[PDB]
């Protein structure tokens, strides 16, 4: 159990045997600390300055650059491992065909990209429910006699709304964030292993 | 007249006569019908980039 | 003169409508390998219960364009009693009674025990589609239960349980580009929405939408009302109190 | 009946009667007319902080 | 019976509406004192011209509120009717000819003579109209001239020439708390929307109003077929061409 | 003329006369360069760090510590100067009654806060108009018989309308910004003439 | 006085709350 | 080279289009 930052994070037995090991059986040990590296990261110019530095002190923490430089080490083998794991789906990844749970890099790879808003909004393959708290129906008042779309089925988003709120969505992203052109270039100079820097000042170009 | 119904509202010719045949004689009834499911028919495209 | 084959004025109407195979298969109780025969001539003229299902097909699609609202109710009707009366009047037609009247009511009646039966068996899954744990065909009422409800833009924009991710374009959700060190699978997955936008989101859709439609108190009520077998005057009149509060 | 147009549909008792004298016998046609412009007045107030 | 004077009937149907004495001086040619009056009794029952007046005000009062409509358009004219009569009918009227339908013919031909020449005045500032170079008053058509177009919500999101306020309460524009140092006037005026918002929120109005509302390509012309004189049936017949491209 | 920034800023004779002196009469000295000390500023950790040094190059700017100790000495006293005639309309300045040039603090106090967005969507008193491209009608297609309103202010926005782009506008400034609830506390604890770093401390607790 | 592993053992153990 | 000049004598003469 050693210093239980488990519970002081607010985690789980089911949660951190998707994170990194447990496999249902909480009580290797180097594997574990993975499953909370990107949670404070998750949860900047002054930031990352003192996020490493924050579970620093845990590699410390019975039962000095000892390990800051021999765990550090065991973290670029099993991310690069993986990346060469992630390399044999990455169409997958660029597609969106990926169920990637909350805070947490485990996958599971799926025939249509279902957890993508923008695919949702865009797609003409199946229909879009809401809430059963809207009427979606427009004609309603007019209908004397209901079919079984009707009856089962007031409400789906029709075409004109899909469209609608995908501009308003999108309005809304322009004004915040920005744009991104080269959808494909954008996202294979960074898949890539190349260092931190290296890249840094090559994307910004681009916007 | 029923090509022009075909091309706007989107229906077959066969269904464009139907929808001459009901509320026929009176243009103006025919032509409120036509203009009620034309005004539905929304500018969804919208200016975006 | 020469007059079209039951197979030739399926394909002019099927057409018309801009319908593909699949998609008119998928529509009717019909298989896509035999439509394409029928149209051809490989198949003989078929059974009345073919042509029944083949205009349902078509009922549950001019529907979805047209609509199904008071005055075009009407003109769809009329429309699918023609091609009705037409595909009896082909001329490789093998129907004995060329009754319209008759044939109207038949296909009257087999709509009417056919929605019966297809109430009866949304009734076995009530739940699953009241609670849109539903894949649900683009323009046809042809459902397949699912595990979840993935189809609802709301349940999306609600569950924090996965990422939800929007097209990799507009897709800078680092806004503070201050970080010059890069993270774990940071730059893999630099689309998602934080909590704060997927609900900055849903906020702007039910705006919208609340402006627009009228909103639903009883939820269950509502639905428990619209799905249940009930004369539709009776039904209309009872769905426009739950609604309106009357 | 005549109140319940006043208070839902914010009309006067005399504009109310009047709405009631005009598709006066039936109750339905009356009932729709009275639904059509209910439904006009829509959930306005959301859910503001 | 006990029955009631002009003037009470006056109040009985201004307060069934809701409307203040200021609210229906504005809607009517009545000056707010001498309406006050006549609800009293101060002033003796009113010229047939101050009837019409007043009952002009309330027209466009219910047709604000009903609506103008078709089903409602008649139920306002033969509730003005009803009006009307009761007026002509009061304990303390002055009015020889008691007759209906004359009465009613009276009124409308009145309103006729009225918007022609209301027409005719609007034709005459017909650019300042459509420019918005208007001050107009809610739920009224009382126009008052002004300078620029300050109540059009499109004219303000444009203009870069003023900055731009939101109330002081979602106005924390400065959404980088980075600086340690404070501008001259910069904490004073925090509100103001940066030309990138006040074009975020331009766009969020059309999308949605794209979505509810018809798009009109022709302003001008369909402006200028609107605002002039013509048989209405012609008039509708015309403008919905315009729309709908017909 | 001297060193002809005017130009290489993008300003002119009647925007000078209303930002310092000019008075429609281009060719004192001290007063004109205050027409161009927030002009940097509206066009933070690195910026406002180097923004000062920028026009400190052109106090030296023919016909040190010289002019940063003895002009800017000169900015302290008209800034307070005014800011004691602001005092005067302090209520119209938080009721917003007052018309602001863009990049422009010259004011002229109105009788309606007509250049405020939140006003203008939350008030009965005057009708609000939009674009003559959006027929605003809704029951338009059923208006057999069309009165002056229909005819010449078919563009006018209703309630329901309103108070959806109202909710639509404050949705969205919620996500980006942060809400102040004490409007009247946060406006008087920056409109006095206590330090810089004083109130910085002081205003983040409201937050 | 731990106004911080409440506001947002680790992190206490060492623009959060701007957001 | 002047790429700032012509991208934003004073400023040119010592995040601006991040924004």
């Amino acid at each position: 159990i050693l210093k239980k930052e488990r519970v002081s994070w607010k985690l789980s037995v089911k949660e951190l045997s998707t994170l990194s090991g447990v496999s249902q059986t909480y009580i290797t040990i180097f594997n574990l600390l993975i499953g909370f590296k990107t949670h404070i990261e998750y949860k900047e110019s002054p930031f990352y300055e003192i996020n490493n530095s924050y579970l620093d002190e845990i590699l410390i923490m019975s039962n000095p650059n000892e390990l800051i430089t021999q765990f550090n080490e065991y973290y670029d083998v099993t991310i690069k491992k993986k990346q060469n794991e992630n390399s044999k789906i990455e169409s997958d990844i660029f597609s969106n065909k990926i169920k990637l749970v909350k805070g947490t890099t485990k996958k599971e790879v799926i025939e249509k990209p279902y957890f993508d808003l923008n695919w949702l909004l865009t797609q003409n393959e199946y229909e879009v429910f809401f809430d059963r708290s809207f009427l979606l129906d427009n004609n309603f008042l007019n209908k004397k006699h209901f079919t079984e779309k009707d009856m089962y089925y007031y409400n789906v988003l029709n075409d004109n709304d899909l469209k609608t709120i995908k501009d308003l969505i999108v309005v809304f992203l322009l004004n915040k964030y920005n744009y991104i052109k080269n959808k494909d270039d954008f996202f294979n100079i960074f898949t890539n292993s190349e260092d931190d820097k290296t890249k840094r000042d090559a994307l910004y170009k681009i916007l | 007249t029923k090509e022009f119904l075909k091309i706007k509202l989107e229906c077959s010719d066969m269904y464009a006569q139907k929808l001459i045949d009901e509320a026929q004689g009176d243009e103006n009834k025919l032509y409120d019908l036509f203009i009620q499911k034309l005004a539905e028919r929304h500018t969804r495209p919208a200016i975006v980039e």
